[PDB]
């Protein structure tokens, strides 16, 4: 009736579905599309199709989803921490952690509908594009534990690769994910 | 709580009125918290005016003392009157008074200037500017501090309101909204009866 | 009743703004009455002779004390002469309907008086389904140049949004228009409160060869400031006038001026191009870059105007 | 006012006419800190870091519901002369009165 | 039964009728009478009797009137935030608005139905008293910008002057009405 | 049933304060009990013969264990005697209607196995005119001397004033006296609180020439006052005692001071004089340009004392 | 149903019955039994029993049992302050009462049913412990009056004598009472 | 569901601890599910297949679009076919329901299409006599060797205890254990929250020749120590300050590690003899100072466990 989940309707309806995709409008008022809440959204096919998913794109795809679902819970434990002082005074690790996060709902979950190829995604593009946020993340998170500036690797020239990763064709993709984690290693090898 | 339709209308205007409350304060506690970063600046300022001020001040005790000897220097300490003249105008801060301290320091209290060993006055100067650095430097404490008692006490209400008052309301609205439901099942219940008692009624008399 | 009167005698089509310059294209208003008072009847027959907008409009008045059955029918007579105009003569029809909440009422009443059980909340349980044929009636028809537009009018009961009549209604109708008893009682009007109003099929009806280029993010603008001025002016109460930053002392002031010009039209009628003037207007007294929601092209060419349309030269 | 510290910076404080007392211990200054309180003449009180690290402990005991009379902690002149740790001292602050360890 | 206002027959009650005075047990429990709830009353008859109010009683009383419901408007909101942290914490301006209203409330909107005196009220004797709270209210306000405390307002004899307003006479409020505005304007000329 | 008893006990005119100056007879109590308990029972019934006035007392006792339907009968016939001796043998008489729940009950009872259309929580429809019909046979006649006095007992099921036996009950008496159950935790003795209570014959006994000019005024000023202490409680449990200004404090004080001394007054009977200066004693505590609802002439006549000094 | 005591069945039962037990949920979900919700319960026979109680357990029980109430009333009343401005910031007088009533709950209504020597407690024991525990409380408020710090005050061995009393057989419990007499009062006399 | 399969795999009599040490008796596993979906029905049939647990189970399984009275027959069924064997054959029978929310929104629409007098959410007022019935049928027999163990599952609506449906089960079953949602959200299964759990008969059915000597004084401690600990992190709230008596922070500390190792296990099949253990390692607070709510001799016993897992 008026976004009130405990009416009756909704209750008997989660309570047979075995996946809830709560598409929320303040995501869609700040242009994030397909504006799916990651939060309070859940799916119960995970578990039973993971042998699938190492079978047919990856056999480390359920570890790297995981991976990528502890990231976008980090960022949103932090939430409250970065409301109450901006994330320029926040901590280098916290700062990187909320940069991470903004990253991956920037260029893996933001999806274009209406662009020319970024309208469908494969398993295997999304697997890639992963993979590289997970690179992107194991190298800064060394190089934070070296003494880089959190400010040098938000500048990296391997976030504008990552960024249009998505946008690639999907017989494109693999020599471009190939090269793209080639780059991410020898910058990140570059930095002190 | 007696649950009616028109108290089931007060609660929920009492739950909006809770979570503008919350708005609000938030809204207040951000005003505290920027407020807060800039006096700790401020604050880190003036403590480093008072690290160069004390540092100083040391150089020119040690000094005076290599070439004066303690018992002169110690007679100069008592022959100077007190500078007692100190006040602390009650500043008010976000509707709270803090002690806000100035001092006089009138320089009556100086004797013989011409007659005083070589390092007296420099000493006695440099000791001058950095108790009035010292006095600033409490200033700047005492209003953070109030400004970060200020800013816990708002995050109290806020955190009392969203955990302990914005609940109880909704389990109220809810059981208002339980109670008004079942009253109306009742009533559709008699509806039931007395329409059937109607029908039969009708039917067996003809 | 004055809004509705206001509308009634305002509302008007623009098909020069379309380029055509069709005035060729006729428009009528249907105006039905249901459980009016004799005082609201008289106000009504009053507003539509003065003006001469009675020569364009077919009422159907129903009074209080007028029997139920009368309430009911009145709604549907209104909608039959609509659709008549519209998809026979061609005609742009608006259709206001006072009081819907006294068209349920009556259908209560009326639903009691055949021994029906009543549904959720004592209202009958096809409600719903009245209240769809009532409203799903307006609309546009491929392959005919009429249409039917329908601005219901229901007084919620408690002012509460959760009963029956208005939650029904949302559930029908496309947005709402909701008036603001705080606006009316600081002397407002119309009291219309814009934060809680919204028109789901506005973003068809506006923009390029429609109303104007600039249209739909000046509306959004407009709300965003409105929306900041609103709780900065909830939190200057308490921290007080200088503790805020200059940007928010002039979203005080917007929210102000908003206020009195642009919602507090008065009797006024403003053409489309009239309120857009306003509105960039008093949006030029937020700094220029405050404006996120517009692009740089149409602030480029309407940034700049100062408030002279109402105070000053009226 | 008044400072508490070793007895050459009280010294020094009363060759400005500022009243000092030399400790060489935290308890013996804090005993002579509550008379000092007690008579409540002078505004502000000024304590070593090195021998009260928290005058907060001591503030409290008295000077129940007036606040007037405050007090501080600051550098001592010994260390003062070395440097004294003003970025510590702010976090440690901030994180005394706020608690979540915000910095750069 | 029990007060409920949505019971059938009130609302049914408010669809035909062009005045509603709402009566509420709080003010009543209290004993102010009376015991209008302000905010749950209206009338749809303030804009056609205008004319005759500029006729009879004075040419700018609907102003005036108008000016006096905007200000309860203005406490109601600001009673939102005195609930919330107390009337202390609001600024001299909003201050000075609730006491203001409170003043109304107790010395224009009461009315003794068993005093000799208060138990009838002229349509002119109401525009005088209304004419008196407003002046004090524009002249608090002046004061209040330029550096007086409100503590400092509240303690002026005019606000009791001003409060036995109600009991005086109809023959002779007149006179005192005059003295009241002449004394208002001096005791603001004086205090600052 | 205390308050009760003790009203029936120390209940008494003042003709002298009215100007009659004469010895009046006392009340005579027509006591209706129904479905009372036998510890209320005995206690009524202890009451009346240590007080002694059993002897002009009628007694209609249906107990918790006889038959609920006589419940229907037992207040008419109580009222039937009181009307007869006060209408026509010129008693002043007391009625006590010891329980008007258990009548309800057994009003909705007999409806409900009629299938009566109920009102609300199930009560028959017709229960406003049923309780009407015993109500309203109270009251004073022109040309009579006797009179009918009713203080009927209604206990509200869950302390809900709204529940539709209190809710009809105050609409059909001349007010009422309400029990405060925070007051009775207290231990405050007669647990009346002043505000939700109401008595609307008051302004026809009281003033000039009945009682003593004071009197109205007081009461109201007394009623603004604990009305004030009682936002200023509310606004305490938000803001604390400390950040309060002296004139909230005042009223606080005002406030706790009332129900400790002039509510809490156990089971001595006050003389309306007595009750007076102990408001007046109160109202002391709060200045002086304070007192708006009293006229200045009571204000210099009657301000100043102190509760220390009417009693150590 | 719901332990909503304002159904049919509970409320007929209160017009009748002379004692009310009320238990409480919060009570039982935190294994403090019996659970009884003491501010809302009640007993209509306290006063008729009074002749019997000074005849049979001590002439002063009956105000050995008002003090009692009197201190949980007291510390009720105080939880409110603790919740409003924090347990630190309020007086010690105010925590003794606070620390008081804590002792009366967990020492003496407290009762294991399971236990086999705290299921049953005689009438005579219950009058020691409520002894025990007000001569406590005296003696702690004197010494808090004597400017000692209610810190040693509650790290005070006495208070486990207090808390094992209950556990103490009806056969011993008579010379315990004694021992723990003269050992509050030795307590408090070392405090000096 | 996941519990209930794994105490379904898990569930076991432990007679060599029992003073009655015996060879095993037959232990079956009665398996009814009622109102479930496709996809948990494969669940659970997996779950009893890949472990062999199927083999001493019965399963009776209604699916969710299955006539409604079948889900009221079912626990009939399921509980027919236990009480024979553990009355029969001195079976030593465990009894699960899945989700007894389905059972009574079925015996809602059973009721309501009957017309009879509805109840508090429009439930029949006799619900709580037929879960009696159902619930009832479980218990030990004098004289006889077997048992009837019940464990039923249900899905409180909207986290609400006072709901009829858990109300009434409460009122009639001994006991409950119930799942925290907070735990849950910090990742710990089973997110059973010991607080508001309660089990009627534990007093009489642990100590010395059923479990180990020191059980009920070790559960005791462990109760007091992790609610002190929760009230501590509640006033902790409140007052904001971490900063607070340092016996404090020991439970504190206390309450996080028996968080995050004891209530979280796992799919771990822990003996009673491995919780016992890892429940002493957990008191690490002072043996005296602390771990004081119950009077015990067993810390000489089994205290100075250094926390050390497998």
């Amino acid at each position: 009736p008026g976004g009130d989940m405990s009416e009756p309707v909704t209750q008997s309806t989660l309570r047979i579905v075995g996946a809830f995709w709560r598409l929320d409008a303040s995501l869609a008022f700040r242009r994030h599309f397909p504006a799916i809440n990651w939060n309070g959204s859940y799916s119960l096919f995970t578990s039973a199709l993971d042998p699938w998913y190492r079978e047919n794109v990856a056999e480390d795809y359920p570890e790297l989803r995981d991976a990528i679902s502890e990231l976008l819970q980090r960022e949103a434990g932090l939430q409250e921490i970065v409301q109450l002082v901006g994330p320029d005074a926040l901590q280098d690790a916290e700062r990187l952690v909320i940069e991470v996060g903004r990253i991956i709902r920037e260029d893996f979950l933001q999806q274009n509908a209406y662009h020319e190829v970024d309208a469908y995604c494969s398993m295997k593009k999304a697997y890639g594009i992963m993979k590289m946020i997970l690179a992107f993340y194991k190298e800064a998170e060394a190089a934070i534990k070296r003494g880089v500036s959190i400010d040098e690797i938000l500048q990296l020239p391997v976030l504008e690769r990552i960024g249009r990763a998505r946008y690639v064709s999907e017989e494109e993709f693999p020599a471009y994910f190939e090269e793209a984690m080639k780059e991410i290693q020898g910058a990140f090898k570059a930095l002190a | 709580v007696s649950p009616t339709r028109m108290n089931l209308l007060q609660r929920r205007g009492q739950l909006r009125l809770a979570q503008k409350g919350v708005d609000l304060l938030k809204k207040k506690r951000d005003a505290l918290v920027a407020e807060f970063f800039g006096l700790v600046r401020e604050a880190m300022e003036a403590r480093k005016a008072l690290d160069q001020a004390a540092k100083e001040a040391y150089a020119a005790l040690l000094l005076a003392q290599a070439f004066d000897g303690p018992e002169v220097v110690a007679g100069a300490a008592l022959g100077v009157p007190p500078l007692e003249g100190v006040e602390a105008e009650v500043e008010n801060v976000w509707g709270s008074k803090v002690p806000r301290l100035k001092a006089t320091f009138p320089d009556g209290a100086l004797l013989s200037p011409v007659g005083t060993p070589a390092y007296t006055l420099e000493a006695s100067r440099a000791f001058r500017r950095y108790a009035e650095a010292l006095i600033r430097v409490a200033n700047t404490e005492t209003r953070l501090k109030k400004i970060g008692e200020e800013i816990k006490k708002t995050t109290r209400r806020v955190n009392a309101l969203e955990q302990v008052v914005i609940p109880g309301i909704r389990a109220q609205i809810r059981f208002i909204q339980q109670v008004l439901e079942q009253r109306e099942r009742e009533d559709t219940f008699r509806l039931k009866r007395i329409k059937g008692k109607i029908e039969a009624r009708e039917a067996e008399e003809e | 009743n004055e809004i509705a009167a206001q509308i009634a005698r305002q509302a008007t089509v623009r098909p020069d703004l379309s380029g055509e310059g069709e005035k060729e294209e006729p428009f009528a208003v249907v105006f039905a009455a249901m459980g009016i008072t004799q005082r609201e009847l008289s106000y009504f027959i009053q507003e539509f002779e003065r003006t001469g907008a009675l020569s364009r409009s077919v009422l159907f008045l129903n009074k209080a004390d007028d029997p139920t059955i009368e309430r009911i029918l009145t709604p549907r007579m209104a909608l039959t002469v609509a659709e008549y105009l519209a998809f026979e003569h061609d005609y742009h029809v608006l259709v206001i309907l006072t009081d819907m909440t006294n068209y349920c009422e009556a259908l209560r009443e009326i639903g009691a008086a055949r021994e029906e059980i009543p549904g959720r909340r004592g209202y009958p349980g096809y409600m719903y389904t009245d209240l769809a044929t009532i409203y799903e009636r307006a609309g546009v028809v491929e392959g005919k140049k009429g249409s039917v537009t329908q601005i219901p009018i229901l007084s919620m009961p408690d002012d509460d949004r959760t009963h029956p009549i208005p939650d029904l209604t949302g559930y029908i109708t496309e947005g709402q228009i909701q008036l603001s008893r705080e606006l009316h009682r600081k002397g407002i009007y119309p009291p219309i409160d814009p934060l809680p109003s919204l028109s789901r099929l506005m973003n068809n009806g506006v923009g390029k060869g429609k109303t104007r280029e600039d249209h739909k993010q000046v509306s959004d603008q407009l709300y965003s400031a409105y929306a900041n001025g609103v709780d900065i002016r909830k939190l200057v109460a308490i921290i007080g006038e200088d503790a805020l930053t200059e940007n928010d002392r002039r979203y005080l002031q917007f929210a102000d001026a908003f206020e009195r010009f642009f919602i507090n039209q008065g009797q006024q009628n403003r053409s489309i191009e009239e309120s857009l003037q306003i509105a960039w207007a008093l949006l030029s007294m937020l700094p220029q870059g405050e404006l996120k929601r517009i692009s740089k092209d149409h602030i480029g060419k309407y940034y700049g105007q100062k408030l002279e349309e109402i105070w000053g030269a009226p | 006012m008044a400072v508490i510290a070793d007895p050459e910076t009280a010294q020094g404080f009363r060759l400005a006419g500022l009243e000092g007392y030399g400790a060489s211990s935290a308890e013996e200054a804090q005993s002579l800190l509550e008379t000092l309180v007690e008579r409540g003449g002078y505004a502000l009180v000024a304590v070593d870091e090195a021998l009260l690290p928290d005058p907060e402990r001591a503030v409290e005991r008295l000077m129940r519901g007036r606040d007037l009379p405050v007090l501080l902690p600051i550098a001592g002149l010994k260390e003062a002369f070395q440097g004294h740790d003003v970025e510590g001292y702010m976090r440690e602050l901030v994180r005394k009165t706020i608690g979540f360890d915000i910095k750069l």
